[PDB]
């Protein structure tokens, strides 16, 4: 969340918090109802970015579908997609929170330590994020998929 | 034995996978390649004997140990069995720089020379000098404008330079 | 392995000789060919698992008691059906590599030497094999030259197995 | 080392399943394959993605390199490093745009 | 620590007495059994990692701890969780090859059931994850030395437990 | 012997006795200029990590 | 020195008169690898390593199973009587008392399940809790509290 | 932390 | 017959380096000791295997000797010892019961009369 | 254990072992080659005794089989041989011990309050022992029967 | 190469002294234990591959490493020379099972085996498996009642449990 | 408390199995045993007087803890003394008669050393008494079943210190 992020910053340096981030205080909970707008967007629209984002991911990318990839089979492939939306659910986390420490916490620290112990190429996840953010952005305005389109690239940026 | 192709389905089947796109755009690079490949193939093949008659000429001259009454080289067999071994050497240069894996080079030649080189009691750095002098000529051939368009080629000389290196390396 | 480029070297190597110009003619036409065997290996890698499905589908429509037979060789378990599609995937992975490679190496260096043994001592049948890749050779819907490759390759492995 | 294989940025040398180093050639330990991929450059080494064209032809020769020519012993097996330093210092390079 | 060199030297030190023949036939003991002690952990560390990878595999796999709330979701405590079978399989190795389990008694099994009932790790999801590679590790080193291993990985058991 | 009557309680007790054995035991990393291998300086690196973040 | 190492002729030295400059040291060579050093078994003494036939004792379906049990004798089985003559007369106090606790009923409130769950846990220890007696030494004797010296003397 | 072990949950 | 010493290894590998596969198996077919023991027809044997009333003798030939030797074991993409990590048990836990549940009586439950 | 009873009333008595005692423990420790030949028995034959002992509970007691019962279905019958298994298993226990200890502390101590929480009649458990105590009986000698036959009754004396 | 009868032999010429009566009352015994031993080798050559065949798939059951990519016992040439390998320990167990010793079986397969599964990097303890597989089919096979008088096979059974304890120990 | 015979089937019931023959072989151990452990407890308990007598006057008399000061100065304190020396001489042999010394874990060791480190009674001094005891009473029962005395009066030495 925005809000930790400063209290943390002004309590390892034993202050109060500072007028200049007290001003984006106020500015983040201004901002609120525009963020609840888009996560509710995101949120109702989660199957067509799910599908539509696995779809592009395979198409681009027929390493993992194909025999003898990490995702072939069918209870491979539905946790692929499975993956893909504890992504997308993050991302909405991200962006309600104002910051990617939801994102960071509970979906990129020690990630890959974790594909890497599965096998999993990360780049393809790393391809499959792009993918839903390029539907995620074909769902929202301009400055709208901006802001959440950023979100999705942090997570691109933490996978590679 | 292996060339890359062989080496990239060898190690796409070791593991079981298909091929990603990703290789088959590395494949087809090389591919590209491959039309410059041959042409460095084809100026070694032609000029291979005036490369190990000067390199055996430089080696002599350079170290005046080898020609002389007990030296390693001091017999017309021993002589003949030298040039020959150059030969072989030269011959496998030009076929892992054709195969593009340095795979059949190792097989075939350098894998266990050393204990060889060391079972007749022959100087083994007396052969990576011959090697380094191999590498001189035929590199400075490789890079001969003559009869050939200009381009750039700077990779696949010093792919070849790897082969040799390889080679001096792999006797000493 | 069994590649154009070591068919090459390997007999101008039995010889003893360099690699004079006959070698380097064929390292050309198997650089010219090779474009369309890769376009043709992207689109089978690219719909490998609907293919081996689709396979399994045709040999099960096909031989019907197979799914009925209770045994550990025929399909009848959920392993059965696993080992199934598994095995019908290697000669796709193995076709694949023999659009790659240009060649039929990988296929018979992996998969040809020694079948028959195999297909004798678990009592696996050829002609199983024979109608799953009828049905690949149906359904990879690829075009032109790099259909002419994938029909080539998988041709050749229908001749091995009858 | 399982990152750099799922991956496919290079082939890392690792203990064979017995536990003896995987070698190559018998000589020396962890050697590996090199040839035609190291000289594929791949997109992940570098940071700028946006330039593309290399603007020149190279074109080699052979320089006199004056001193820094290192010295070798006489009639003896030269160093393999002394010779690499003499093919090092006699590399000249021309750029024709 | 000590091995079983260092505990005989410690019987027999501690008692004032020299080396006696009974010393001398536990020195024989594990003389006897070092090469094969050193190829079993030569085997083990080439494939730790697939060690670990097919005893989560086994042992997590298909269980309510990769669901939302066990204690294995999230991807900071799956990596943690992998870490701790990385520190499992180590120390077995160590107490292996040193031929005596003081190492687990030092560097281990102090203050871990504590650790564990702290944070809220099961136990017996964690002996089974030890047991997946005892069965993986004898699987790897073969009959003998999987004896070995499994006295060292029942060591740790007996001590979460 | 006479000490006919020492037994494994008492000799675990008389082993384990004084400061613990961890003295001897512990491994101090010197970046010395000498001795200077890039692995080895990663394993210092490496070791200033585990020390402070335990 | 004495014949030539495994692989020269003896007329022929490769290292006849080789320079210091360009001399390779000759690896050591024995035939330890080569098939005729193996040892085989001596067999013209009266040692022949192989185990078949002579060593299988003859056994019948019977001996197996007898030797896979317990083996038994008449002392041991003679004191088995000489314990269940002892314990005879504590085993039947011990099922009367046990059909005289369970079958008086306390009947209070039952905890878990319903009508059961009492004051007492059924089929439960006295002796635990009764054996066990705080005993206040130099004080009124709450036990027995037997004294070593105390006897007079 | 935004990910928390309660046994409660 | 077993090579004589290291050197004829050494020798014959260069014959079979330069003149190629084919000019080494003349040299060993058309040589005379070939030509003194099988003659033109006959399939190539053992030579004194076993001495005589020994019961050993010798590793056979084919045996003793095997493809993919110990020096080229080592090299790059040899058979593993784990890697693939099937999945194709699915739920083993449900095939190996413990010692406390029933499922095993319920085996027991399906014999009863 | 005949041994810890010696003890735990001697230590209540606050006193040594008495001459009668010790020698109940050697005629104890001189009969146990014979009792493991017992339950030595009583360990290789638990299939028969487990199941030929369920088919006579079930035979004689057809309420708890009955649909509405509590053993109704093949997981609840597998559960209920399951308890006999144990209790056959408890007897060796208390026959190797040479007393009820065992027995009475894994067994019997608080066991109607777990079997009335499970909603089952202790009778049928009872009768179940009984079973397994006939063919027990059937598989031993006249006076090893009586003896593992007496154990066998201390549990029903338990149950009722 | 003995039999029972030649290592007697062969034992009482090493000594050099004759046959007593107690030795050839050991024969003629062995004599009429000798159709038993027909009754049992018939057995196992019948039907010798559902053994093999039963066994690697127990094998391969139990043990799911060989048959995954990157396994020792996995290509079509692979696995039928693995298949094959079963079925000459079993061909030699069923020899040494005729001539009531174990030379043949130690001189033909199992002397050097070792040697050879080290140098090929095979697991020898998968082979171990395997040969306790075969060696469970096979017993059970042997104490089959049908179509033969009934007799007592335990000393046999036990015998040539004894010829597959000692290939299990030789690869182990 | 538990005996041997309980321990092992501790041990089996844990498991969930039945009986092993590990565990036929361990209660074969036991009931070998039984017949010394009998009469080396006969012995004790005839002579546990004069084990005490002659342990108190190697071990304490003539000494600062008898003089006044000492913690053994009056007689109430000579005799709590003496009765403790008693107790330790008679649940050592009721530890020894069991084969596991489960017995000083519940009732001995359990706030022993709270309790003289409460009172003031050195431990120091304790501890040489009971090895004194050791020493007095294998000098009695002998060797084999002095050793076995001898673990659980140490047990006890090492409960305290
Ligand atoms: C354990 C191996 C068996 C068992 C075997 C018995 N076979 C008996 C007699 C018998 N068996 C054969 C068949 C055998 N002799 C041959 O010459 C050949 C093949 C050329 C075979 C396969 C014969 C001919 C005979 C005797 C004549 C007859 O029975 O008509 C046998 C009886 C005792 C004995 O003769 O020593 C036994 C016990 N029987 C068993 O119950 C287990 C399963
Ligand atoms: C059978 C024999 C045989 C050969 C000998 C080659 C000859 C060859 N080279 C090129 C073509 C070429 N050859 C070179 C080579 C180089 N240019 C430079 O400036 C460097 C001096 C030199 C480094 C090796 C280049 C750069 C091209 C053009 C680029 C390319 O086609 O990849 C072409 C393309 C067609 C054309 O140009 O008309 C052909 C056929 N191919 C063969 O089939
Ligand atoms: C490298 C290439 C390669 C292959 C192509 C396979 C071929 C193959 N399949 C099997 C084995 C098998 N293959 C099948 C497959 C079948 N099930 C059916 O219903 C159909 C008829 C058919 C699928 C179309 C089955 C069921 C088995 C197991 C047979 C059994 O155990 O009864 C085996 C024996 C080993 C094993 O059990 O896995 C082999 C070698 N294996 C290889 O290594
Ligand atoms: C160690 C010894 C050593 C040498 C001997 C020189 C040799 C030399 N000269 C040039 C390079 C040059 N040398 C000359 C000289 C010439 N101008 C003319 O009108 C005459 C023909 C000639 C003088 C007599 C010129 C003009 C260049 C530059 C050429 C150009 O860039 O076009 C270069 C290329 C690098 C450079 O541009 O400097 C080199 C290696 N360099 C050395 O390191
Ligand atoms: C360039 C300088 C240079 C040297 C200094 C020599 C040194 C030298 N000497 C020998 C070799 C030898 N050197 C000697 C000499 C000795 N006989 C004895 O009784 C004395 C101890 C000693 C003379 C003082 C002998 C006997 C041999 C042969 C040893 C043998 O074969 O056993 C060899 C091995 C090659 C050979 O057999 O010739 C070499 C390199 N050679 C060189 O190239
Ligand atoms: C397949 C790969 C392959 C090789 C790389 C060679 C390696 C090799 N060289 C020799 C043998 C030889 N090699 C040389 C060569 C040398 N002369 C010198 O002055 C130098 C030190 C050196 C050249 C640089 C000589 C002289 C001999 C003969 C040595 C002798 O008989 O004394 C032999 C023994 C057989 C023979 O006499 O030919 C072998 C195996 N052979 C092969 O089959
Ligand atoms: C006269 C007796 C006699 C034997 C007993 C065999 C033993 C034997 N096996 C192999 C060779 C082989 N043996 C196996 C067998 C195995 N596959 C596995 O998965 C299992 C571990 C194992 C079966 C239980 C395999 C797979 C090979 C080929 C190994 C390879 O090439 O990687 C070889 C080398 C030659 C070859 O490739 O065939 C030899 C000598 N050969 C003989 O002449
Ligand atoms: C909330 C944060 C969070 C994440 C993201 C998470 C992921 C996660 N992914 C898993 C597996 C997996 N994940 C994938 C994913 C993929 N395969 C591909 O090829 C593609 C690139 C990609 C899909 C886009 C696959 C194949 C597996 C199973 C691999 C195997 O079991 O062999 C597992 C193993 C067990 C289980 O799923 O229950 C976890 C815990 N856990 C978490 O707590
Ligand atoms: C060798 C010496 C040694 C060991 C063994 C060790 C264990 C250890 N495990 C820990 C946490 C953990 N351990 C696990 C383990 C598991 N989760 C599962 O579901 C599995 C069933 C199970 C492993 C098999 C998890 C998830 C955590 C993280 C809890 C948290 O902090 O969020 C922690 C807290 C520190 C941290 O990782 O963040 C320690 C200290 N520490 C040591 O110094
Ligand atoms: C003033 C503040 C202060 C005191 C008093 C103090 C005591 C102290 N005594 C120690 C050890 C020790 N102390 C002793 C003492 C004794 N051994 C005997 O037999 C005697 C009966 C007895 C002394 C009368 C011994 C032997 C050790 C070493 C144990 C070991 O580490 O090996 C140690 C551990 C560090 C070391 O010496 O290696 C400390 C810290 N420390 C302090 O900071
Ligand atoms: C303050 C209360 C108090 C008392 C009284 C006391 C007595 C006491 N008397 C002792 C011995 C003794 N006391 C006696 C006394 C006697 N011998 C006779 O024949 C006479 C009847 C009698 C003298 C009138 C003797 C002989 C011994 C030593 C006996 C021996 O050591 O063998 C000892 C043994 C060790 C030592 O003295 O240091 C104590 C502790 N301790 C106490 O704390």
């Amino acid at each position: 969340s925005i809000v930790t992020k400063s209290i943390v910053n002004a309590d390892a340096e034993a202050r109060y918090l500072s007028p200049g981030e007290l001003e984006r205080i106020k500015s983040f909970v201004l901002s609120g109802q525009r963020r609840l707008r888009i996560a509710q967007t995101l949120t109702e629209n989660r199957e067509m970015i799910v599908k539509k984002g696995g779809q592009q991911l395979f198409q681009k990318r027929t390493d993992v579908v194909s025999p003898g990839g990490n995702a072939y089979g069918e209870e491979m492939t539905a946790t692929c997609l499975r993956d893909l939306d504890y992504y997308l659910r993050l991302v909405t986390y991200g962006i309600v929170a104002g910051d990617v420490t939801p994102i960071e916490e509970i979906g990129l620290v020690g990630v890959k330590e974790m594909y890497n112990s599965l096998g999993t190429p990360i780049s393809g996840v790393s391809e499959g994020v792009r993918c839903m953010k390029d539907v995620a952005c074909s769902l929202l305005s301009g400055e709208d998929s901006a802001e959440a389109g950023f979100y999705f690239d942090y997570t691109l940026g933490a996978m590679q | 034995m292996l060339d890359a192709f062989a080496k990239v389905v060898a190690q796409a089947d070791a593991r079981g996978e298909f091929l990603s796109n990703k290789q088959l755009n590395s494949l087809e690079t090389m591919i590209g390649e491959g039309n410059k490949r041959l042409d460095i193939v084809n100026k070694i093949n032609s000029n291979a004997s005036t490369i190990v008659t000067n390199s055996a000429r430089a080696l002599f001259a350079e170290q005046p140990q080898l020609i002389q009454p007990g030296g390693n080289a001091y017999t017309s067999r021993r002589m003949a069995a030298c040039l020959r071994d150059m030969e072989i050497v030269l011959r496998y240069v030009s076929y892992a720089m054709t195969a593009g894996d340095s795979s059949v080079l190792d097989d075939r030649c350098l894998n266990g020379l050393r204990e060889t080189y060391q079972a007749l009691g022959t100087p083994g750095t007396s052969v990576a000098v011959a090697i380094q002098k191999m590498k001189e000529a035929s590199i400075a051939l490789a890079n001969d404008l003559n009869g050939v368009p200009l381009g750039d080629c700077s990779s696949l000389n010093s792919e070849l330079a790897v082969y040799f290196d390889r080679a001096a390396a792999a006797v000493v | 392995m069994k590649t154009p480029i070591t068919e090459a070297i390997a007999s101008a190597d039995s010889q003893g000789r360099f690699l004079s110009n006959a070698e380097l003619q064929s390292i050309t036409g198997r650089y010219q060919r090779a474009s369309a065997s890769l376009e043709a290996a992207k689109q089978l890698t690219g719909n490998a698992s609907r293919l081996i499905t689709g396979a399994a589908q045709a040999v099960y429509t096909k031989f019907p008691f197979v799914t009925q037979m209770p045994g550990p060789t025929y399909a009848s378990n959920a392993i059965g059906k696993a080992k199934c599609a598994r095995d019908i995937g290697y000669y796709l992975r193995m076709t694949t590599y023999c659009l790659v490679v240009g060649a039929t190496g990988p296929m018979d260096e992996y998969l040809v030497a020694g079948l028959e043994e195999i297909n004798r001592s678990f009592e696996l049948s050829p002609s199983w094999y024979i109608a799953a890749l009828e049905n690949i050779k149906n359904d990879h819907g690829l075009s032109g030259q790099a259909a002419n490759e994938a029909n080539t390759y998988l041709d050749y492995a229908i001749n091995v197995l009858s | 080392a399982r990152y750099a294989r799922f991956q496919k940025i290079a082939e890392p040398a690792v203990l064979s399943p017995t536990g003896t180093p995987m070698t190559e050639i018998p000589g020396t330990p962890y050697l590996g394959s090199v040839g035609a991929m190291d000289f594929i450059a791949q997109e992940e080494e570098s940071v700028a993605f946006w330039k593309s064209g290399p603007s020149t032809t190279p074109v080699n020769y052979k320089r006199p390199s004056g001193a820094q020519t290192p010295n070798l012993p006489y009639n003896t097996a030269a160093p393999v490093a002394a010779i690499n330093e003499a093919q090092e210092a006699q590399k000249g390079q021309m750029q024709l745009s | 620590m000590q091995d079983a060199i260092t505990a005989v030297i410690n019987t027999a030190d501690v008692q004032g007495k020299y080396l006696d023949d009974n010393s001398l036939d536990k020195l024989r003991g594990y003389f006897e059994t070092g090469e094969l002690r050193v190829r079993a952990a030569a085997t083990i560390a080439a494939n730790a990692a697939t060690i670990i990878k097919e005893s989560v595999a086994k042992a997590l796999l298909y269980s309510d701890i990769t669901r939302p709330g066990g204690n294995m979701y999230t991807t900071r405590r799956y990596a943690a969780c992998i870490r701790d079978l990385d520190y499992y399989l180590r120390y077995a190795t160590y107490g292996m090859l040193a031929g005596d389990p003081s190492i687990l008694d030092e560097r281990v099994l102090n203050g871990l059931k504590e650790t564990y009932n702290s944070l809220g790790v099961p136990i017996g999801a964690t002996v089974q994850a030890i047991q997946a590679m005892k069965e993986v590790t004898a699987s790897l080193v073969g009959t003998n030395a999987g004896q070995e291993m499994a006295v060292y990985f029942d060591y740790i058991c007996s001590g979460l437990s | 012997k006479d000490n006919r009557n020492l037994s494994i309680f008492n000799l675990k007790q008389r082993v384990s006795q004084g400061v613990t054995s961890r003295r001897d035991q512990l491994k101090i990393f010197e970046f010395c200029k000498e001795k200077n291998q890039p692995a080895d300086t990663y394993q210092i690196l490496r070791a200033i990590y585990r020390q402070v973040f335990e | 020195a004495d014949l030539p190492p495994p692989g020269i002729p003896s007329g022929q030295d490769p290292l006849d008169n080789a320079p210091l400059r360009h001399y390779v040291p000759r690896p050591v060579e024995t035939y330890e690898d080569r098939g005729f050093a193996t040892i085989l078994p001596r067999t013209w003494e009266g040692e022949t390593n192989t185990i078949g036939a002579g060593d299988i004792e003859p056994v019948t379906k019977e001996e197996v199973e007898e030797s896979r049990k317990v083996p038994v004798d008449a002392a041991s089985t003679g004191a088995f009587v000489e314990y269940a003559r002892m314990m005879k007369e504590e085993r039947a106090q011990a099922l009367a008392d046990q059909a005289r606790r369970n079958s008086a009923p306390t009947s209070g409130r039952p905890t878990c399940g319903e009508t059961e769950g009492t004051e007492f846990v059924s089929n439960a220890r006295p002796i635990l809790v009764d054996g066990v007696k705080v005993v206040e030494y130099w004080g009124v004797p709450n036990g027995p509290v037997p004294r070593l010296f105390g006897g007079p003397g | 932390g935004y990910g928390a072990y309660s046994y409660i949950t | 017959r077993e090579i004589y010493n290291h050197r004829e290894k050494l020798a014959f590998a260069v014959i079979i380096g330069s003149q190629g596969l084919e000019a080494f198996i003349d040299l060993l077919i058309n040589s005379e000791e070939y030509e003194d023991n099988f003659g033109d027809n006959m399939i190539p044997y053992q030579r004194r295997r076993i001495i005589a009333q020994r019961s050993k003798g010798e590793i056979p030939f084919n045996l003793k000797t095997p493809r993919l030797g110990k020096d080229f074991l080592y090299k790059q993409g040899m058979p593993q010892l784990l890697w693939a990590g099937p999945v194709h048990r699915f739920r083993p836990q449900e095939q190996s019961p413990k010692a406390g549940d029933p499922a095993l009586f319920l085996s027991m439950v399906q014999d009863l009369d």
